[PDB]
């Protein structure tokens, strides 16, 4: 082997020229894409806006007109999934990790106008759930698609262009191009044998996809925390306590997402016409709570710079938690298009303050600040749940820039994937992905 | 890195004053402030702290708003305002900021501090007579000479000679108290060729009354 | 609140003397900080985290402890050491200060410099005459001041003052002030300061007359 | 095989609680051991310049106890390495690759003492060399020593330990815990075939050593370059040409290293007294030139908060980096043990600098400052050099704390390690190890 | 808000210099680059110069060595601008702006009300104000329009409002004319006649750089 | 440097009418920003990067062009546009503004409004006599005024001001002042003043006799 190494070894990095050329040009396509889908989704989050302002006397016309808006574009949502590309419900990130490791077929065709259509109207409507899950299955077919325009063949073409079009997806998604690049190579990859994935090649994809996000968004950041304060070695203890808290809820919130996938297909037990009027129920839902309460409903990026700044009470923290969980599975157990990355982040700061609040006032000694315990419990639930803790950590800084919080968003986040393994916890996306693959080959 | 406060002097018992602390040299958003006294004679008692965006604002036991602590970090200022005034509050107030280590905090820079009497007298500049030898003089290597800082409230007087020029020997005395008015004298010695072959001036300083006298002391002809 | 009581509040000591002072804390405290603060200066923090020196500290200071027992020694002290010093704990709100250990320096035996000066021109004009009598740099401490006018002793008016030890040579100066209306200073002539001090058995007295 | 992949992915991420464990005491013994290592060279450093004023006197003297005290220094370094450990010369990130494949063997009863001494001898002389050499192979053999002492076995025991000790020697040398995990996952972690390094017990690790070295280190940051402008989207263009320079100097750079490994061969021989007797020549050249002309020597983390600030003339750019290039050769192809990773920062940001330099005043509408550009080059001859670009520029983060300029540092890092793959460079670290592996079979 | 002040502009003689200063408000004066832009009498908006936070770059129009001279003190938070040996051409309304970009190409964000800086060898004088009442057999219609004459003044501004500025509807103030080192302009101000002279109709008038507030109450003729 | 002028340096446009003006380049420029200027106020930024609209300005506003030729557009337009609107680029260096295009309200034509002013007694005793001339609320703007003396026109000792547009009228307004000595002015009796409009083709005079 020592001889096949020693030519490894001076054989390395080497990407085909082809490759890198393609890499490109995924990436400019999964940037306009992205684009164009942010856009759109603000586009209907407005017309929804201004409708509520022909009806703002009638309170009883206002709580309808804002139910029904969002039932309607939730409805075409799941009618859109259900009837042409059944594997574009939920978050999709697994459908794409299937597809990188040949267990699942990549059908751009039918996904990249379903899922694009269908998440406008999901996400557009006001539900919690994230642009991340459309925009990586949308990234990773548009990989796909370029893959096959061209008929560029050999395992890694159809490996690498399919990951750099999911990491450009989430690059996008987040403004986060380290963050995408990250999620590909902890998380993403197959992660039992080796693989060609070209992480050059996934370079290239990832600028061109920001480059196009920051043509059309730039001066305005999707989250802005300003500067907050050092963190103590003395104060570290308190941040592992913190994860070990995400580290126990993390599973128990991953039984909830699978077990109400369960529940909630059992009320339309699988048949197009319940389902999507059960979509348009629950998408009425939070379009109605998303002006009788919005901190309950939407992405949840609107709460996170509030939360941090301390500037919400201790007890509608936890409303607003508990709230937010249940809004959360209902919209994401259901199948609608959408990620659940997003949501669980807003979620993570919820608990992250609420937190630094008694932290605060046990401790007047250690000069604390709330906010850098929503920092560090921002991506805690990505650690606890989805068990990727590099890319959460790295895309919550890449958000925030908070370089001076790495160690307690450090500490807290293995905090989290260490009980979260020993309370027997398992990765959500690949817990989802088994069972997607355990009923297609088991009950045939 | 510098910290000066101001607006200290006299207050009638129950009444109230502000005191403000001006910092430079460093960024002044981003840091706890942090306010100590001092008691004539006794040592350093905390008043209380502040942090950079005013959220937080600790204080010692005290009761009502007897201390109101504010910062204003457009200007780098920090503020202090006593209530209900009572002897106990006559004291050299510090400004501090506040900074760590491990995670125990200090008290890392202090200011000068500023000083506050209560008392129902009024302020009276000093009045400042020049003190040379009489006319005998028996010159020697040296000569001492002074000037004498007399009836001024409330403290504190500072002196100087030639500006701060003469340095090395000079003793300025502790104020005494008679008739509720202050008196100090300062020394000042310096070889006999320089003087009164050149000119010595002590400069008192009374902020009280925002006075200063800069007196020359010249022989008795 | 925590209070913190320390060592001495007063101690002497010999420059090469290893001096050590204590705090000691009412309940359990961690990583101390020190202050020093020499005469008309602001407190300037010296050691903190208990065993770690502010930049600037000469190494011959250092801090220990542990519990409710912490101290600070100077290995060799110097006498550019005096000072008050104050250990102050912020382990547990809110932070609180120690009493102050106040450091002398023991020195050789220094003989004062006594001068006298008669009332200005200008304070006379406003019916007032202060006869002033400096005596500068003495060691030790101990000095009594003596007020002969005519010959006789006054012991009415008078009004003395010393400063605290100097951090350069760790001397005591102080001054007398005679104080008379400027008629009482009219009907006498000669003014005398005496000052006796343990550097000599006869006293050094300087004087001046009216005429 | 999707039999074995649902429940492959039902049991992902398991990593045995004693592996983690014992991850945990290897970083507290990696921290410990390089905060020894950095106060023992520090104060070696100023030994040297305490000498240097009792004999201020004789500028002839004073040139010569400069020269000499280097030289003994020197001498004691290359004595320890040709005498007791022949594989602690150089960096030492080659050999710890090799025993992540299972190629070369850690013999930790003797590269720790000899490596540890011995650097403190180059590195406290003040030779153009890295603490993170030493660190990361003292780190790695850390691993495998409390693996033995404990002899527990699994070929994921050894690669983890082995991993981890590694990451936390890189985290330890730069106080960047992220860089350390990412230089594990992206450069030394076997390339050609699957392993199981448990990152999460790579985090742990890492965890503990940055945890030491801020115990003993806290209030003052490594390099500190204050917060630089921003950087319009209509000046990224020049970045990618920053990035094409660095792609040409990066293969020509690593030919250099190499070459002169072989130049300097041929003068000794081979021989232990011919070679230490010249390692006292260059290791007297640096302590000379240390006080002629500093930026010419050393590690070279002084002169980048000065590059960046503009504080350099071009002539002054030009001289330190022609001389810097000729003597971070002269010290690494020596084979004295010391690193050659942060002295290519120190080349990388003042060409940098040169470089924006010359846009400045070409570009007055652009509005720039050269430090952008120095925090852009500060990454990339270690992209074409090294090629490993994701481990660079997410140090360079972590040492600068400038994120806004991320999308420029990413681009001149990529451009940088395609045009080091088109013009035919290979990874100098790979290069290293296939020309130790060359000759460990060439003797046959 | 985001707010500029320019201070330190008025009359100065040919040859000499000055410095005019623009204060910052509302904003980090730092990480801004900021540019003072002139515009002369009745023309275009010509660019002076500009600044970099640090002072370390500093550029300016094509124009000799030390004319301009801009400075900043982050401290104070303001900018400065100091031109040398001004001629007539320097006479301009003087703006400090803000700089910045969108895809970085820079523009100038926010500017300031300017300062006015007259370059004359001319003196300062005061302004006499003459009331302008309808002739002594006045057509009184309708509206009765009457006006105050504000003659021989340097240099500009004068301010002038009626009955302190209760009858705004109405007034025209016209353009000030320059002739022989002197200016003069009218303001005029219509008004029912059922309002003059019934009540009392006032011109107030004033011109700061001769300290002269002065009112002159309009009466019929004859 | 790059010349940029705009195309009409002044116009007139009614309200809810589509405007265009146009700025052109010596060379080809990039990205062109505009600003809005009313008589009085700061410039404001109005169009950046060719295109993009500020926060604040009515999407009635838009921007275009590329290379050499570029343009603001309003459709539908207000009375609120009456500005000065300025072009200026960045693309090369030293930045450059358009000399500006005058844009106001275009109305019903209208008369003006004449009243003449006899030299007040306060002007004669200081020797100096100047008769006014005010022409008020008129469209369009070009009117020449005329001076009779005794019927004797006269050119010098005339000097005329026009206002800019009225705010809420939109008209306009022309003062014109005869300035003499109060000697020349006596030797005389009538004083006419002659507005030639062109709402009329016989101006409107007016005039007044000292007797
Ligand atoms: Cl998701
Ligand atoms: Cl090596
Ligand atoms: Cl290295």
């Amino acid at each position: 082997r020592r001889r096949q190494l020693i030519r490894q070894l001076l054989e390395r990095d080497k990407t085909p020229l082809a490759i890198l050329f393609m890499a490109a040009v995924v990436g400019t396509l999964v940037g306009l894409a992205a684009v164009a889908f942010d856009k759109g989704v603000a586009w209907l989050q407005n017309q929804r806006m201004g409708a509520l302002v022909h009806t703002a006397d009638n309170y009883p016309l206002l709580l309808t007109v804002a139910f029904l808006a969002s039932a309607v574009l939730a409805m075409f949502g799941y009618f859109l999934v259900r009837k042409y590309a059944p594997e574009a419900g939920g978050s999709g990130i697994p459908e794409i990790e299937g597809a990188l490791e040949d267990q699942r077929p990549v059908r751009w065709w039918r996904v990249l106008p379903v899922k694009f259509f269908g998440g406008l109207g999901t996400l557009g409507g006001g539900m919690v759930l994230g642009r991340e899950g459309p925009t990586v299955q949308i990234g990773g077919n548009i990989g796909r698609m370029v893959l096959d325009i061209f008929r560029l063949k050999g395992d890694e073409a159809r490996h690498t262009l399919l990951a750099t079009g999911a990491a450009a997806g989430l690059a996008a998604a987040f403004n986060a191009p380290a963050a995408g690049i990250l999620f590909i190579i902890e998380e993403m990859r197959p992660q039992f044998r080796y693989t060609l994935i070209s992480i050059k090649a996934v370079f290239i994809g990832v600028i061109m996809s920001t480059i196009m996000y920051r043509i059309f968004n730039c001066e305005v950041a999707l989250i802005d925390v300003g500067k907050l304060s050092d963190a103590p070695l003395n104060t570290l203890w308190l941040y592992l306590i913190l994860g070990i808290i995400f580290g126990i809820f993390g599973p128990i919130f991953n039984k909830w997402v699978l077990g109400m996938q369960d529940l909630l297909h059992r009320v339309h037990g699988g048949n197009i016409t319940k389902w999507v009027l059960m979509g348009g129920a629950i998408g009425g839902l939070c379009g109605l709570l998303g002006f009788v309460a919005p901190a309950t409903s939407g992405g949840g990026f609107n709460l996170i710079p509030i939360a941090t700044a301390g500037n919400f009470s201790m007890g509608m923290l936890v409303f607003i938690f508990v709230a937010r969980v249940i809004t959360t599975l209902l919209c994401f157990s259901s199948g609608a298009p959408g990620g659940i990355f997003a949501p669980m982040l807003a979620l993570g700061t919820v608990l992250g303050t609420a937190f630094g609040m008694v932290a605060v006032e046990l401790f007047p000694q250690y000069h604390l600040e709330a906010g850098t315990f929503a920092i560090a419990g921002m991506g805690a639930l990505l650690a606890a749940s989805i068990r990727a803790p590099l890319t959460g950590i790295i895309l919550v800084l890449e958000m925030t820039d908070n370089y001076q919080l790495i160690l307690p968003m450090i500490i807290t986040g293995l905090g989290a994937t260490l009980l979260a393994q020993f309370t027997g916890g398992k990765p959500l996306y690949s817990a989802i992905l088994a069972r997607t693959l355990a009923k297609q080959e088991a009950e045939q | 890195v510098r910290l000066l406060e101001s607006g200290g002097g006299l207050v009638q018992p129950g009444g109230s004053l502000k005191l403000s602390c001006a910092a430079s040299g460093f960024d002044y958003s981003r840091y706890w402030m942090s306010w100590v006294r001092q008691a004539p004679g006794k040592g350093l008692k905390w008043i209380g702290e502040i942090n950079p965006v005013s959220s937080t604002i600790n204080y010692t036991p005290s009761l009502k708003d007897k201390f109101i602590i504010s910062r204003d970090n457009a200007k780098d200022t920090l503020y202090l305002q006593i209530s209900k005034v009572r002897s106990e509050d006559t004291a050299l107030y510090y400004c501090a900021r506040l900074y760590y280590g491990y995670g125990y905090w200090y008290f890392d820079v202090w200011g000068a501090g500023t000083t506050v009497t209560v008392s129902s007298a009024k302020t009276t500049p000093p009045s400042v007579y020049p003190l040379a030898p009489g006319s005998a003089a028996a010159a020697a290597s040296m000569v001492t000479l002074g000037c004498l800082v007399k009836g001024y409230f409330p403290e504190p007087v500072t002196v100087t000679w030639n500006s701060g020029s003469l340095a090395a020997g000079v003793h300025t005395f502790p104020a005494v108290l008679q008739a509720a008015l202050y008196t100090l004298s300062s020394s000042v010695t310096v070889p006999s060729s320089s003087w009164p072959s050149e000119t010595v001036t002590c400069n008192v300083a009374h902020p009280a009354s925002s006075t200063k006298v800069d007196k020359k002391i010249v022989p008795r002809a | 609140d925590i209070v913190l009581t320390q060592s001495p509040a007063i101690m002497s000591a010999a420059p090469g003397d290893k001096v050590t002072m204590t705090c000691s804390a009412s309940s359990s405290v961690s990583y101390i900080h020190w202050y020093q603060q020499k005469s008309g200066t602001s407190p300037k923090r010296w050691i903190y985290d208990t065993s770690k020196l502010t930049s600037g500290v000469p190494v011959r200071f250092s801090g220990s402890g542990s519990g409710t027992s912490y101290s600070l020694t100077i290995n060799t002290m110097e006498a550019e050491d005096a000072a008050t010093y104050y250990c102050q704990q912020w382990s547990s709100h809110p932070q609180t200060f120690g009493g102050g250990t106040k450091l002398e320096i023991l020195r050789a035996d220094a003989a004062p410099t006594v001068s006298i000066f008669p009332p200005s021109s200008e304070q006379l004009t406003s019916g007032g005459a202060s006869v002033v009598c400096f005596l500068n740099n003495f060691y030790p401490k101990d000095i009594n001041v003596k007020w002969k006018i005519d010959g006789s002793e006054r012991q009415n008016g008078v009004l003395n003052s010393w400063t605290d030890q100097d951090s350069k040579d760790s001397t005591y100066s102080m001054s007398s002030t005679l104080t008379l209306t400027k008629d009482e200073y009219e009907r006498h002539n000669s003014y005398t300061c005496e000052a006796t001090h343990k550097t000599s058995t006869s006293p050094i007295v300087k004087s001046f007359n009216r005429a």
